[PDB]
């Protein structure tokens, strides 16, 4: 119980691994969707309640479902596994040796520097001390999309209603 | 209907708020003396831990300002409890 | 974490319900039996049936729809600002932008499905 | 830094190798694309949390619903390739070499 | 005069579902604009002490800061209390 | 497409390039490239052929994988310094993302090979507007966070630009891939002179977009897509190949013509920060361009090719639409050498 | 802005989400609030060459509140080294360290 | 760099207020009525200095007169305060509007046993003002002094010498 972020965060790359190595793409979406379900517990674990039901919500039961409808659609005769290929468990195989690694070196010595600085001394450290009160400060944060971003609002709904027309443009297939 | 209980949800909650606000000056002071003795308690068993560390001080502000900077949880329970140090990070979020 | 033990307890009843589902009958089984059901025949694989650009269309329009719904959620706390008249401005500017959106896929065909 | 974002950044280090290193279908490069979107919004999330950016904790909606649009324009144009090749295999796409 | 009443006619009597929603949401765009209580939900979302009330130093020359809770100074909600 | 539909696209795009332009925030940035993406995606595909089809998502594939990449940038930048707004980036990883990520938009040298792909690929309309309006966004935000590029990853971008851009258009016979190749040349001069001076890229820039429509602008006045089909074009309307003519020894910077003064400016420019061989190598290297560019003078205007029977029939034809503001076009390309000073203005 | 329209038009279009000690919602202060506004106040009006190096500090500070790197290596010196006494029985932490 | 002092353990000894969130919840209104004067001067202190060190000694006498209150309420009637504050502690949020009847018999105590009027609906939301001794903290945020600007524009325009000067150009 003491670490749960941690396995959250390495079963996110791990899924991100699998996905990413690329088997057939119903099973890349099962991979994108179990990552996303534990990114979503991550950033529950972190007070972002509500962003983290977005993920749920919009990411893994709108635009995947729509993925994995979509693929169930424009696939192979037979559609594809996992092991019809050398090449995914050679580059799964990777992934997760190298997450092996780095991970436990990071813990080790809680000073690797690929890339970036690192030093895994926990992950509870980092929060801070203090009381928000009487009310979600992530949700005071979002619901002022509407009286601080206005101009935000303006340009993403411009966007969408574009997306729209431009879907429709482009599939037509004349 | 609806617009007379929600006209009463609304004193009902600002007598709420306000309640809170009374007891408010209670909880800031009493956690005030709270933080500075776990601060304290941390600096008087690291001044024991670090003896023999050979260029270490005890007490050094990693910070150039010496402006009172609010601790992380890591300054202040990251010598106690696993089961206190969960409290204090995920108490809150997991209370369901 | 008793959210995590909850669901920890309706997954592993889930399975338990599946393994004795799906071990405890007694079996005999024949490559006839096993046949793919086609209402007495045998069915053709033909190539790639699931197909037609409607059933593509409809998921992308749920899309975009979703996409908006998720910038209208976080409406009932909008409504605690002491700006009113601006978060209700912009409520409604995005909902009148919904409603253009389905307009406009309602006008130029769009939501129908075709001969 | 924490370790959680060494595994973020590590998760889109991995979506972003996936999907420059190309296979035979164009889906399984979208859901790279998306993974690569996935890991910006926890990444996102997890710095506005942490440093209590209070009006930044719409960024990461704003940056969901943005990709989302992309990928509904992405899967729109392998819907078009495969309606004309029958697959949506990128080699396929290769008439523009001449 | 009798072109818009037959375009609402014809409406009425094909699409019902469509005039209804039109006439709801011209409502619900046109109604707060006019309400006399639109003020009040501003002032109410006003009253919401959600924060503590950090008080100032009298320097002097404050005369309409109360000093204390109960001193007839400062904001009032009696006008919440009835309505 | 539907004319309102299509204008509402062109102004999408126009619209998303200005969101880049006038943001200070990095989120609004990221925002105005999402939405030229978005709607410039349907503009490549507005003829609707199999090649407009691969161009158009070979294009989104680019894109998309350079605005991810972008917005990695972001937040790294933002995880070190909390800061939103465009100014010099705090980190210098994310500074190397962000470089590598607005290359691939401009489609520079290590990036380039989407850019003859989609020229190609789609029409000469969306074309012009491919290599026109879609270069100002990414230069821009270049020109904001100047101060913090790493010159070293950005003059060996702009070198292969030149040196690619040089070479692949000289095995072109196709109108629009040679267009692409004179681009990512034009983009490499453009990107060697930021980290030293941003108002010489906006003139290099200025002056290329006027040979670029003028040339394009050409073109579709032609009809013409192939070098042969350009080489019957003195027998309909000559006027045209003297003017591209005279445009194409611009685009090769011959003085005294508009085309020399971004080179000129750009060497002394770089010669002021004690930059020799580079200017030296990029000067020497253009002459790939110019060659390629007097190849096609050569079949275009400067000598005859044989014309084709059905051509008389043409003869008795006007052109129902006309290019606008063409011949300023041509002027502004080939006659301003004279005002350079006035360059200042941009300062 | 490569072009400032918002400061030539007085709007606010994108400003107010740009640092975290601007204006908050029911005033939510910023974690690193008093950092910030102080690297803000050194940096102010002296260009980013000169405010690179004359508010290095500020900048330090800000950048040591945001990712609390040299605050994390101390912690965990403190820790390890603390193991790397209970291993030979050296020290014994407190009542109030223990519970 | 420096040292962080901190005070003592004895620097932060005081007499605890030991009564749970529904007693503290019960008195909370006739709390703020009576306690004032200690209350805002602590508040203040804290948002002046932005330093839990510097208003010890403020909080400890927030501590006294919270005690010594809560001694008034338990010498007159201590018992309709406990019945108030056990029905406050029975519901899962602490509502008020479930113990109104039990709420009228503790403030109906007060007033006539102590005097003590209950605040109305937004008295305890004003800001009042404090009349402290405390000097105003000169730099509460350890500043730095700040770079000195850089030098402004002075004089009038007059045309460039020779003009652009660019090369050949005498314009
Ligand atoms: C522009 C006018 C386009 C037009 O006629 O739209 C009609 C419009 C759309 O008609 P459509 O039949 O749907 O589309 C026809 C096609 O546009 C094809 O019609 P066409 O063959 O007449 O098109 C010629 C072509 C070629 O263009 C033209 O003929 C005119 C545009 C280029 C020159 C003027 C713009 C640049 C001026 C500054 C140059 C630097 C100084 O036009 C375009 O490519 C237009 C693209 C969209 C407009 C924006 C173009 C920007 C280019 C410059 C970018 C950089 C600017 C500086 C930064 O209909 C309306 O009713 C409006
Ligand atoms: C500083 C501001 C300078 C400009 C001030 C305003 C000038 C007049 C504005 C109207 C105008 O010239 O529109 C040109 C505008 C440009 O389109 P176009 O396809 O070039 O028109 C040429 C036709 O021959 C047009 O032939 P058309 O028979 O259709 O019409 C004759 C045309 C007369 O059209 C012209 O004279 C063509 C435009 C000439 C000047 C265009 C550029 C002006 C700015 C200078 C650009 C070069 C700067 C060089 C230095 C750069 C830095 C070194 O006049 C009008 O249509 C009425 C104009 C008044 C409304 O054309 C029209 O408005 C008519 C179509
Ligand atoms: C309506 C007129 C109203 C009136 O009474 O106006 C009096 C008005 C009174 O002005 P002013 O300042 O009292 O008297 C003139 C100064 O004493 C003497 O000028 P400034 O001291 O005031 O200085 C003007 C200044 C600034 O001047 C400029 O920026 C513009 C330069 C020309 C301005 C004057 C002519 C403009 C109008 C006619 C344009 C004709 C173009 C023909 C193109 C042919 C191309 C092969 O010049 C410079 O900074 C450097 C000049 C030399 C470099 C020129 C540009 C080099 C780069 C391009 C190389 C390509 C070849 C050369 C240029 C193209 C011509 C071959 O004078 C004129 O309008 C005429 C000025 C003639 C200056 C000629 C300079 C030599 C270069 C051009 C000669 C070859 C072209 C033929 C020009 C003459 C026949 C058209
Ligand atoms: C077409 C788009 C129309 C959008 C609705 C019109 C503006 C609505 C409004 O009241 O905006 C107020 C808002 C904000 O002004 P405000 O007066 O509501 O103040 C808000 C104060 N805070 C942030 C503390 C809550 O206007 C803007 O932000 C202007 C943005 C640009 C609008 C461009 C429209 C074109
Ligand atoms: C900083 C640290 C690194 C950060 C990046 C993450 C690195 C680890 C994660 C790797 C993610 C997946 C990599 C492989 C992706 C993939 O699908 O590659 C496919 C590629 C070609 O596939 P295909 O053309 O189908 O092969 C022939 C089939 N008959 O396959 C091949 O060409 C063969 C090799 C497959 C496995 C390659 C794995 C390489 C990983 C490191 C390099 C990339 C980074
Ligand atoms: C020194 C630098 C410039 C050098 C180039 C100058 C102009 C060159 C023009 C082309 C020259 C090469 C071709 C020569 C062969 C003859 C021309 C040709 O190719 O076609 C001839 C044809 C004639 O058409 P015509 O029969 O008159 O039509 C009547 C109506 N049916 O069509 C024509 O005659 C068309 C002619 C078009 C001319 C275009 C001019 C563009 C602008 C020139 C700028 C010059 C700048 C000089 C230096 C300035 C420095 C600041
Ligand atoms: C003082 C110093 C003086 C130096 C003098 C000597 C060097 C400069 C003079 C070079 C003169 C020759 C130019 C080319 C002439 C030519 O036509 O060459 C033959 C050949 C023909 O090619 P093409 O017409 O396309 O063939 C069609 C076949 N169906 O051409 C080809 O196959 C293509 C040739 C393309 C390049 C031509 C020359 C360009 C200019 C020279 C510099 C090249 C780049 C230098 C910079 C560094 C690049 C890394």
């Amino acid at each position: 119980t003491m670490y749960i972020a941690f396995i959250l965060s390495t079963i996110f790359v791990i899924g991100f691994v699998g996905f990413s190595s690329k088997p057939s793409p119903i099973y890349g979406g099962l991979g994108l969707i179990v990552s996303g379900g534990v990114g979503c517990g991550i950033v529950l674990n972190f007070g972002g309640s509500f962003l983290g039901l977005m993920v749920f919500l919009i990411y893994l039961g709108g635009m995947l479902v729509v993925f994995g409808y979509t693929t169930a659609m424009a696939t192979e005769m037979y559609p594809e596994v996992w092991v019809s290929n050398k090449t995914v468990f050679g580059a799964f195989v990777s992934g997760l040796m190298m997450e092996f690694c780095m991970v436990y070196y990071a813990l080790k010595e809680e000073e690797v520097e690929i890339i970036f600085k690192f030093n895994g001394l926990g992950d509870w450290v980092i929060y801070d001390t203090g009381d928000s009160g009487f009310f979600s400060e992530e949700a005071m944060g979002i619901a002022a999309l509407y009286s601080y971003g206005t101009w935000l609002v303006i340009v993403t709904g411009w966007s969408l209603l574009i997306g729209v027309v431009v879907i429709m443009e482009i599939t037509r297939g004349n | 209907s609806m617009m007379k209980w929600n006209r009463e949800r609304r004193r009902l909650q600002i007598e709420d708020f306000e309640a809170r606000i009374a007891l408010m000056p209670l909880f800031q002071a009493e956690k005030d003396r709270r933080v500075l003795q776990m601060l304290r308690e941390n600096l008087e068993e690291e001044a024991i831990i670090m003896k023999d560390v050979p260029d270490w001080k005890v007490g050094e502000s990693v910070f150039h300002t010496t402006r009172w900077v609010t601790p992380m949880m890591g300054e202040l329970y990251g010598l106690r409890t696993n089961e206190e140090i969960l409290s204090a990070t995920y108490g809150f979020i997991w209370y369901t | 974490m008793n959210i995590m033990l909850t669901l920890l307890t309706n997954v592993t009843l889930a399975s338990l319900l599946v393994l004795i589902a799906f071990w405890l009958p007694q079996l005999n089984a024949y490559s006839e039996k096993t046949s793919p059901y086609e209402c007495g025949f045998d069915p053709m694989g033909s190539a790639r049936l699931p197909f037609s650009m409607k059933f593509f269309l409809v998921a992308i329009t749920f899309l975009l729809f979703d996409l908006e719904i998720a910038l209208l959620l976080p409406l009932p706390w909008a409504s605690q600002t002491n700006n009113l008249k601006t978060m209700l401005t912009m409520a409604l500017f995005l909902l009148i932008l919904l409603a253009a959106s389905l307009a406009y896929e309602w006008t130029q065909k769009g939501l129908e499905w075709a001969e | 830094m924490p370790l959680v974002y060494m595994n973020i950044i590590m998760a889109f280090a991995i979506a972003l190798a996936g999907l420059l290193m190309y296979r035979s279908h164009l889906m399984s490069s979208l859901l790279c694309l998306e993974g690569m979107m996935l890991s910006l919004f926890i990444m996102s999330t997890l710095i506005i949390l942490n440093t209590h950016f209070t009006l930044a904790n719409m960024m990461p909606i704003i940056l969901l619903v943005f990709a989302a649009c992309e990928a509904a324009l992405g899967l729109s144009l392998l819907v078009m390739v495969s309606n004309t090749y029958g697959t949506d295999y990128v080699q396929n796409l290769n008439l523009l070499q001449c | 005069a009798g072109r818009i009443a037959s375009f609402l006619k014809n409406a009425w009597a094909k699409e019902p579902v469509l005039v209804a929603s039109f006439a709801i949401g011209g409502l619900a765009i046109i109604l707060p604009s006019l309400s006399p209580y639109t003020n009040y939900a501003i002032r109410i979302n006003r009253a919401t002490p959600y924060n503590y009330p950090v008080p100032l130093r009298d320097d002097g020359n404050m005369p309409d800061v109360p000093s204390h809770p109960q001193d007839p100074q400062g904001p009032s909600l009696e006008w919440l209390k009835n309505l | 497409m539907n004319p309102i539909i299509y204008t509402t696209l062109i102004m999408t795009v126009m619209s998303g390039t200005m969101l880049v332009m006038i943001s200070s925030h990095w989120l609004l940035i990221w925002i105005g490239f999402e939405m030229n993406l978005l709607a410039m995606i349907p503009v490549l595909m507005k003829n609707f052929n199999p090649r407009a089809t691969e161009a158009a998502t070979k294009y989104f594939l680019t894109q998309a994988t350079a605005s991810m990449m972008l917005m990695m940038a972001i937040i790294i930048n933002l995880l070190y310094s909390g800061q939103w707004t465009i100014t010099k980036m705090f980190n210098p990883v994310a500074m190397t993302m962000m470089t590598m990520a607005l290359a691939m938009k401009l489609g520079l040298s290590p990036f380039h090979f989407w850019v003859p792909e989609v020229t190609q690929g789609i029409s000469l309309q969306a074309g012009l507007l491919l290599l026109t309006w879609q270069k100002l966004a990414p230069l821009s935000v270049l020109c904001q966070i100047s101060q913090s590029i790493n010159p070293n990853l950005m003059l060996t971008m702009a070198m292969l630009s030149i040196l690619i851009g040089g070479w692949g258009g000289l095995n072109q016979t196709q109108l629009r891939k040679i267009m692409a190749y004179s681009s990512i040349a034009h983009m490499g001069w453009m990107t060697a002179v930021l980290p030293y001076n941003t108002t010489m890229t906006i003139l290099n820039l200025l002056i290329y977009i006027t040979m670029t429509l003028a040339m394009f602008m050409l073109l579709i006045h032609s009809s013409a897509t192939t070098t042969l089909s350009l080489s019957h074009t003195w027998n309909k309307m000559p006027v045209i190949t003297s003017l591209m003519m005279v445009t194409l020894l611009s685009m090769g910077g011959l003085p005294p013509l508009s085309g020399f003064m971004p080179k000129w400016m750009i060497i002394q420019e770089m010669t002021k920060n004690e930059s020799i061989i580079m200017p030296t190598l990029m000067a020497m290297t253009a002459l790939l361009n110019l060659y390629f560019y007097m190849r096609l003078a050569y079949s275009s205007s400067l000598t005859m090719f044989p014309s084709t029977n059905n051509m008389k029939m043409k003869w008795q034809f006007e052109h129902t639409k006309q290019m606008k503001l063409l011949p300023t076009m041509i002027v502004l390309s080939t006659l301003v050498l004279p005002m350079t000073p006035a360059l200042s203005s941009l300062n | 802005p490569f072009f400032d329209v918002q400061k030539r038009l007085g709007l606010d279009l994108d400003r107010w989400m740009t640092i975290q000690s601007a204006e908050q919602p029911h005033k939510i202060p910023g974690r690193c609030h008093a950092f910030e506004k102080e690297w803000i106040e050194c940096a102010h009006g002296i260009g980013g060459i000169r405010a690179e190096k004359e508010c290095k500090i500020e900048f330090d500070d800000f950048v040591e509140c945001l990712l609390r790197q040299k605050t994390m290596k101390r912690l965990s010196a403190i820790k390890r080294q603390r193991d790397k006494l209970i291993k030979e029985g050296k020290y014994t932490p407190p009542p109030h360290h223990l519970g | 760099p420096g040292i962080v002092e901190l005070p003592t353990l004895e620097d932060l000894k005081v007499q605890e207020v030991k009564v749970s969130s529904s007693v503290l919840k019960a008195a909370a209104h006739h709390y703020g009525a009576q306690c004032d004067k200690p209350n805002k001067e602590f508040m203040l202190c804290r948002w002046e200095e932005k330093d839990p060190r510097r208003c010890l000694e403020e909080g400890k006498l927030v501590n006294q007169c919270a005690l010594d209150f809560f001694r008034q309420i338990k010498r007159h009637c201590a018992e309709p305060f406990t019945e108030y504050w056990t029905c406050i502690d029975y519901s899962g949020l602490q509502l008020f509007r479930h113990c109104r009847k039990q709420q009228a018999k503790f403030d109906e105590c007060v007033l006539d046993k102590l005097g003590w009027v209950r605040p109305d609906l937004g008295e305890l939301s004003k800001v009042t003002k404090v009349k402290t001794d405390r000097p105003l903290p000169e730099n509460p945020y350890h500043s730095r002094a700040r770079p000195e600007p850089n030098p402004e524009a002075e004089g009038d325009l007059k045309p460039a010498k020779h003009g652009s000067r660019l090369f050949f150009w005498t314009m």
